């Protein structure tokens, strides 16, 4: 799902297109480029990320979600002259809760030892979201 | 992402352009209202006001005080409601 | 045909005066500013039509009483 | 008698913006054509700017009669100013008064010849002093009897705004001034 | 586009004094007096606007300033235009502006 | 310079005009003959009614002239003022300065009111 | 079998078109009046992260009452248990 | 309005935001922001405390991944600052920068100037403006235990 279907939603969605209403008034349109996904992070009241951890997602009641971007692309192709391409970047567009032990966690490859110092145990299979501080795991 | 500007750059564009003019428009011609609409009535009997405007360089209110004087609005009218003219 | 209602736009204000007397077309191009030649044919053919509805009534010898209303 | 024996630095005035009707309405357009030191755009304002080099002031010519006269050092400069303004719209061939002249406001700076520290003013004297250095560089105090709209500045001049009479702004440097020695550097 | 602010040109006033003295005595019909120079307008506005390759400042004061409707008259005493040498004081410098 | 104008300006008018004086068409040359005669010729208180006491100020300035003939007929870009000093963005420069005439296409300098 | 996938999937599928709705509403709103548009200010970024997560939490996926249930409290008695849990199927008698 | 109230209520829970923080996630200008700011203020009657340099601290290092080694340097660094007046009537946002500055090009992850006033709210010149009014004094405003990747005699001018 999150290395071969949110991409497929995202560049198989058709180019918005916009042009003004109110002598070829400008058009304006926006096609949706590569999917981007970070770690599950965290913003504390200050603002500044900061790895967030299973353990203390489970303790403070938090979302175990990773920030979504995407690369989309303007073009503001006006009055039949030359367009304006103005790739935008990796924007924000959300944050998709993240599978614990699938490969975009943070406990995707440490071993035992590492599993112990970030306070994990390393028998326990994943698997399972962690959606305000609380277990969920989706029955098939 | 979300970074930090002094004004956005399309308000910014936004205000420079109203450096252009004023909306709160000058006005000495009233004699001249009536050589567009003689011409152009036939693509629409009734003009919006948004239409006039455009065509004209005034202000709403003046050019609304005008055309009180002139035609009256088409309050039920098939293809929309507003400003018809009365003939003299 | 618009500097004609241009034209009735003019004699209205003249009816605004109250100094409203029996005229013709001849003076009322001169204070405002046009000519008097073919294009005077034309308008006049045009002003006859209004004749025929004049609402604001335009009549041939002593006129422009418009008002259907009209006592001081 | 004064409250300090120093007694200041009794601070000088700046600009003063008066305001005066010419008595009856007046064409602005004519007054444009004919103006000879002016500029109209009703685009850019409502008005007729213009300016007279006499005291160096400038001023505005409304079409509805009421002016107003900026840019005068003294108040009585400012009247007289706004008078001759009058003078060359009546001499223009219009009928200009000068009913009803009143000075609506006047700026005046100072400075105290020390620097000042205005964290602690803000903190203390709070609820009349709000210091936002990314909006200006400066300190705005509102003092509730004077109505002077002050703003204290770090390298110790203050300039004073919303004075009615000389005296009157006069009155609020002194005023601040025992407010304003203690938090300095 | 045309720029009727060239009337008291003196290649416009030349045109102008030419065209009138000959149309006096029945040189061209009467009408088409006034429309040469109308087209005469954008002859001049053309090269004025894209041939024109070259550029000065200047210096000096004024005594008055207009702004009508949309002409910038300058009463101006700039007493010099200097690329090499414009150093004759220039007395009444009128610089009339449009658009 | 004006000449080094001029040898491209009323030949590449006239050029334009061709057709707007055929429009009647009169003999080409017998029009030529003004063509270039353009050249021949060119080669408070309540009692406030004293006003005027003696006055309240005469602007003493007097110029009323026009001096030198110089419309300096250029179109104008944007023209900003200091608190006295008068900035310049000019455009179109024809003049004639001190009875000398020059064309350029910008100008730009400093003024005081 | 629908595992966490497609389920997930469905979802996202919706919530972007639901993104790119709003997108296109707003900066038809700014170029109507003759302004430019500024992307980011367009992305109304609780869009995805909310729906994902309240269907995560509640359970009922969107029409919401089409299914119940599909999101279950981990059961943490006996590691046997959590281990069944991670690996249950559900018939959708309805 | 709300994103005036927006920026009081961030000020008002001692995590202050720039007035251009709130101008990036906003419609509104900084030159509204502000005035229905002080309109704000004048209206509630109440008031807000003053914006240090240690409160933009901890979020401008963090954005640009610098180690907490260099984040509470350039936090004493700006306290020292501050403190001995070698800022006067400067901006809070402008001597946070340059303390980063200094804090950054002394240290191991040492970071471009352009890259600090894009992700703080400052342009170039300022930070090169108040670096120039505190490098002088580049010894003192240091705290005493500090790894020197560049040593402070280097500490590189502008």
């Amino acid at each position: 799902f999150i290395q071969m279907s949110v991409q497929r939603i995202v560049e198989d969605a058709p180019p918005i297109d916009l042009q003004a209403e109110a002598e070829e008034p400008p058009r304006y349109l926006l096609k949706f480029e590569q999917i981007y996904l970070s770690k599950p992070t965290h913003w504390e009241r200050d603002g500044a990320p900061s790895p967030m951890m299973p353990n203390e997602a489970r303790l403070r009641n938090l979302t175990y979600s990773a920030p979504l971007y995407v690369d989309i692309t303007k073009t503001v192709i006006k009055e039949g002259e030359e367009q304006l391409q103005t790739q935008h970047q990796k924007t924000f567009i959300g944050k998709i809760p993240i599978m614990l032990r699938s490969t975009y966690c943070l406990l995707n490859g440490l071993t035992d030892r590492d599993l112990c110092e970030l306070n994990e145990c390393p028998l326990d299979p994943g698997g399972y979201f962690i959606i305000n501080g609380s277990e969920k795991v989706l029955i098939a | 992402t979300n970074y930090k500007p002094v004004a956005n750059h399309q308000y910014n564009i936004e205000y420079e352009r109203k450096k252009k003019e004023d909306g709160k428009r000058a006005r000495a011609d009233k004699q001249h209202v009536l050589d567009m609409l003689f011409s152009a009535f036939e693509k629409h009997q009734y003009y919006n006001l948004k239409d006039l405007v455009d065509i004209t360089k005034q202000p709403v209110v003046y050019l609304k005080e005008i055309l009180k004087e002139i035609g009256v609005q088409n309050v039920k009218g098939i293809h929309k409601n507003t400003w018809e003219l009365k003939p003299e | 045909f618009g500097v004609l209602a241009k034209i009735v736009n003019y004699m209205k204000t003249r009816h605004q005066r109250g100094d409203t007397h029996p005229l013709t077309l001849d003076e009322i191009l001169d204070e405002t500013q046009h000519l008097d030649i073919g294009l005077k044919q034309k308008q006049w053919l045009m002003t006859e039509a209004l004749v025929n509805n004049p609402k604001i009534e335009v009549i041939d010898g002593k006129y422009a009483f418009k008002p259907k209303y009209n006592v001081r | 008698t004064p409250a300090s024996e120093s007694s200041g630095i009794v601070p000088q005035l700046q600009n003063i913006v008066s305001t005066v009707n010419l008595g009856c309405k007046l064409d602005l357009k004519t007054i444009a054509l004919r103006a000879r030191n002016a500029e109209y755009n009703p685009k850019r304002f409502a008005a007729v700017i213009m300016r007279i080099r006499e005291p160096r002031t400038t001023a505005l010519i409304f079409s509805s009669g009421k002016m107003v006269c900026t840019g005068a050092k003294s108040e009585e400069q400012s009247r007289l100013a706004a008078r001759k303004y009058a003078r060359v719209v009546q001499k223009l061939g219009f009928p200009a008064k000068f009913l009803d002249f009143k000075i609506q406001n006047m700026v005046g700076s100072c400075d105290v010849k020390f620097p000042i520290r205005l964290e602690g003013l803000v903190l203390t004297h709070q609820q009349f002093s709000s210091y936002e250095p990314e909006l200006f560089p400066g300190l705005i105090y509102r003092m509730i009897k004077p109505r002077i709209v002050l703003l204290i500045f770090v390298s110790g001049k203050v300039v004073l705004t919303g004075a009615k009479v000389r005296a009157e702004i006069y009155e609020a440097f002194e005023n601040i001034y025992p407010i304003l020695k203690g938090f300095r550097k | 586009m045309a720029y009727q602010l060239y009337r008291n040109t003196t290649l416009g006033n030349s045109l102008q004094e030419s065209l009138d003295e000959l149309i006096q005595s029945q040189q061209i019909t009467p009408q088409l007096a006034l429309q040469v120079l109308l087209q005469f307008d954008k002859a001049i506005n053309a090269a004025l606007a894209q041939r024109v390759r070259n550029r000065v400042n200047f210096r000096g004061s004024l005594n008055t300033y207009r702004f009508c409707d949309n002409v910038w008259t300058f009463v101006l005493n700039d007493v010099e235009f200097r690329e090499v040498t414009e150093l004759i004081k220039v007395d009444k410098v009128k610089i009339v502006a449009c658009d | 310079t004006v000449p080094k104008l001029y040898r491209s300006v009323i030949e590449d008018v006239i050029n334009d005009v061709r057709d707007i004086f055929l429009d009647d068409g009169v003999d080409e040359q017998v029009l030529m003959e003004l063509k270039t005669l353009w050249e021949n010729k060119l080669m408070g208180q309540v009692e406030e009614e004293p006003l005027n006491s003696e006055d309240d100020v005469s602007d003493e300035e007097g110029q009323e002239l026009f001096d030198t003939e110089n419309v300096v007929v250029c179109q104008y870009d944007k023209i900003h003022r200091s608190k006295n000093k008068w900035k310049f963005h000019l455009k179109d420069g024809i003049m004639n300065l001190n009875g000398r005439d020059y064309i350029f296409s910008k100008a730009i300098g400093d003024a005081e009111w | 079998l629908d595992l966490a996938g497609p389920l997930l999937a469905f979802l996202f599928r919706g919530m972007f078109k639901n993104l790119l709705k709003e997108v296109r509403i707003y900066a038809q709103k700014f170029i109507d009046r003759g302004k430019d548009f500024n992307l980011e200010l367009a992305i109304k970024t609780r869009i995805i992260s909310d729906g994902l997560k309240y269907s995560l939490a509640t359970g009922n996926w969107g029409a919401h009452q089409a299914r119940a249930g599909v999101s279950q409290v981990l059961n943490r008695l006996t590691f046997a248990s959590t281990l069944s849990h991670l690996r249950r199927l559900n018939s959708p008698i309805g | 309005i709300a994103s005036a109230c927006l920026y009081i209520a961030c000020r008002q829970e001692g995590v202050p935001r720039t007035f251009k923080e709130i101008c990036a996630v906003s419609r509104i200008s900084k030159k509204e922001i502000g005035r229905c700011f002080k309109l704000i203020l004048k209206a509630l009657e109440t008031s807000v405390d003053l914006i240090t340099t240690g409160d933009f601290m901890s979020r401008f290092c963090s954005n640009l991944c610098l180690p907490k080694q260099v984040q509470m340097a350039a936090t004493h660094i700006a306290r020292k600052a501050v403190e001995l007046d070698l800022v006067p009537g400067r901006s809070p946002i402008s001597v946070a920068a340059a303390a980063i500055y200094m804090a950054s090009q002394a240290s191991a992850e040492k970071r471009t100037q352009k890259e600090i006033g894009d992700i703080a709210g400052v342009a170039d010149v300022t930070i090169r403006q108040s670096y120039r009014l505190i490098y002088p004094r580049a010894p003192d405003l240091f705290p005493t235990d500090f790894k020197f990747d560049t040593p402070v005699d280097k500490l590189p001018q502008l």
